[PDB]
């Protein structure tokens, strides 16, 4: 079937040139447009332009024409999007999609998307507190404090426990760092009986956390 | 005393494909296979005389496939040539279009553009030129006066232009399909001339 | 540019009955020639890729199921679905399709309509561990609501807070259709000891008075 590989996520400077890569596969490359969509957090689409790999002509949307660069190489299925210079503002998801079969049937195939971080910020490991229940059912929770970047995963007793389980998404603070909670609700009847530990992954910065909550 | 094909190419027009090689045999048969680039070949001349060989029924699946093409020798292990490979949706040749209408609106003459049938079919509907290319296709148009002072132009994303005309001056007008993203074939050849007051 | 207008901004939808979204263009879709409408519909699935569902206003892509349809003409677009499923929920999108440049409507979100259910309040003192670093997280936790609009107000010995919390929502629960709300109010650790009281002050359409649960500082 028809298939669209993005490049990983990136992490990049201010001032900082960057290109991310978009392959195509189970179709002839060359008579099919590949489009580039701007999509920031919380926000809706942002065509940005796009690339026939048979000729290498390219269509830009005149909010992006001069900061981005579209461009293919039909030897190996690959279109590329890239920048000279990032602005913090450029922090977004970027979608690579395929025009259909027949004349202007939209966009039919779309990759998985390539987040792409523009910070100050240095790579930094989060801290874990608990969030110990008090005085039916409680409350319990981990906060995943100030690290950078984007993502951890966070699971409760090796994956196991995923009913009634709350992870959040983040908010980006004014420091330029993460921070994310994930919570569960239990019997509270349970609470003297059962362990609960959250599992904290960051890979960026090798950090693994395992922290057991109690009530204090 | 059998001779392989040479010269092998194809011959295209609003996706009516035909592939054509040469010589012209004595003694001496052709069968011709197509496949898809990935695919598996498939025969569709069989043991003619002819030099050439109609493959519209084969291309028209998929007009934005890469094709190739082989050319068997016969007497009336074989001998054979490979076609350079064909792209219809980008290098097939945009056909002669023709102009629709003209009319004089005010001080402005409204110019349109067939939209020209292809032989590409989706169940019931064979396929318009702006159904298969969509916002690839546009028109160019030259227009002149009685007194030809150089020939103007005006270009349209749509099948209409809106072209700014002089009082009691009759024009000839000509219209031209392009696809600018193409490498190759990129302009059709010229529309009939079509003269106010004719 | 031409521009792409989306009403209604979020739809709430029971599910197995009707949905109707609808767009508007500043200008003309439709192509003389061929007399076809070039306007596009897509759905944006939570966590995932847009997708294709309609093209040429209302031409199905094959994959897409019969209950997704489109109608209009020109200016005036629709997009119908017959029978809401849970699968159906996310953001949908309009798309010119006709003229460069190609420009998308803001977002149709559609979600499960549900009975109103009013939050669980719980609020989480920082742990000693955190004050030994020298600052303090307050996590107030809004749990299983419908709908999803909800109002976190941190009252500090009574005076109300600003600048100093951010809040998360979950997406919609695919089993009960209800939403979650995380807030954290963040303060140094000399600025949390000057103070006792600390206050989550909760208001929510089930409410027909605010919730408010609280601590003090030593207890």
């Amino acid at each position: 079937e028809v298939q669209l590989v993005q490049s990983g996520a990136e992490v990049k400077k201010p001032g900082e040139s960057l290109r991310i890569s978009c392959k195509g596969s189970g179709y002839t490359f060359i008579p099919y447009w590949i489009e580039w969509v701007r999509q920031m957090p919380g926000k809706g689409l942002e065509w940005m332009g796009d690339i026939l790999p048979g000729s290498g002509f390219t269509t830009y949307s005149p909010s992006f024409q001069g900061h981005v660069t579209i461009s293919a190489d039909k030897s190996i299925s690959t279109a590329y999007l890239q920048w000279s210079s990032l602005k913090a503002s450029d922090t977004a998801m970027y979608y690579c999609a395929r025009s259909g079969y027949y004349g202007n049937s939209g966009f039919a195939y779309w990759g998985q998307g390539t987040l792409v971080t523009v910070s100050s910020a240095s790579t930094k490991g989060p801290s874990v507190f608990p969030l110990a229940p008090s005085s039916g059912t409680a409350a319990l929770g981990c906060l995943v404090k100030d690290y950078f970047p984007e993502p951890v995963t966070v699971s409760w007793n090796s994956g196991a426990l995923t009913s009634g389980v709350h992870t959040f998404p983040a908010v980006l603070q004014s420091s330029g760092l993460y921070s994310l909670s994930s919570v569960v609700t239990v019997p509270s009847s349970s609470l003297g009986t059962q362990t609960y530990i959250c599992n904290v992954n960051h890979k960026p910065s090798n950090t693994k956390v395992d922290k057991k909550v109690e009530p204090k | 005393n059998t001779v392989a094909a040479y010269n092998l190419t194809w011959k295209s027009t609003n996706f009516k494909t035909i592939l054509e090689w040469e010589p012209k045999p004595v003694n001496q048969v052709y069968t011709v296979q197509i496949s898809t680039k990935s695919g598996d070949w498939k025969s569709k001349c069989f043991y003619t005389t002819d030099t050439e060989c109609d493959l519209t029924d084969e291309i028209v699946k998929d007009v934005k496939q890469t094709y190739l093409a082989r050319v068997f020798s016969y007497p009336a292990e074989p001998l054979y040539e490979n076609s350079p490979e064909f792209t219809p949706y980008l290098e097939t040749n945009l056909g002669q279009p023709t102009i629709q209408s003209f009319e004089q609106v005010g001080t402005k003459v409204n110019v349109t553009v067939e939209d020209e049938r292809t032989l590409v079919r989706r169940n019931n509907t064979f396929l318009s030129l702006r159904d298969v290319f969509g916002k690839d296709l546009i028109y160019t148009l030259y227009y002149w006066k009685s007194s030809s002072s150089g020939k103007k132009t005006a270009k349209t994303n749509t099948n209409e232009f809106l072209i700014d005309v002089d009082k009691g001056e009759n024009y000839c007008f000509s219209v031209q399909a392009v696809i600018p993203s193409r490498t190759v074939n990129r302009k059709s050849t010229d529309s009939p001339v079509e003269c106010m007051g004719q | 540019d031409i521009v792409m207008t989306q009403t209604p901004l979020s739809l709430p939808v029971t599910p197995g009955e009707p949905a109707s979204i609808s767009c508007k263009s500043s200008q003309s879709l439709l192509s003389s020639g061929n007399q076809k409408n070039y306007l596009t519909w897509y759905l944006q699935k939570p966590g995932q890729s847009p997708q294709l569902l309609i093209y040429w206003a209302s031409t199905r892509e094959s994959g897409v199921p019969d209950r997704f349809s489109g109608s209009g003409s020109g200016t005036d677009f629709t997009l119908k679905i017959s029978r809401v499923e849970a699968e159906d929920v996310g953001v949908y999108y309009c798309q010119n399709d006709y003229t460069y440049p190609l420009t998308f409507g803001q977002g149709t979100k559609l979600e499960i309509k549900r009975t109103v259910a009013a939050p669980s309040v719980f609020i989480f003192p920082p742990s000693d561990e955190q004050l030994k670093s020298g600052t303090a997280s307050v996590v107030c936790l809004l749990n299983n609501f419908y709908p999803r609009e909800a109002k976190v107000q941190w009252k500090v010995d009574n005076a109300l807070q600003s600048g100093n919390s951010q809040e998360s929502v979950t997406e919609q629960d695919s089993k009960d259709s209800t939403y979650s709300l995380s807030s954290t109010l963040t303060l140094s650790k000399a600025d949390y000891e000057k103070h006792k009281v600390y206050a989550c002050e909760v208001t929510h359409q089930g409410l027909s008075s605010p919730v408010t649960k609280s601590f003090n500082r030593g207890e």
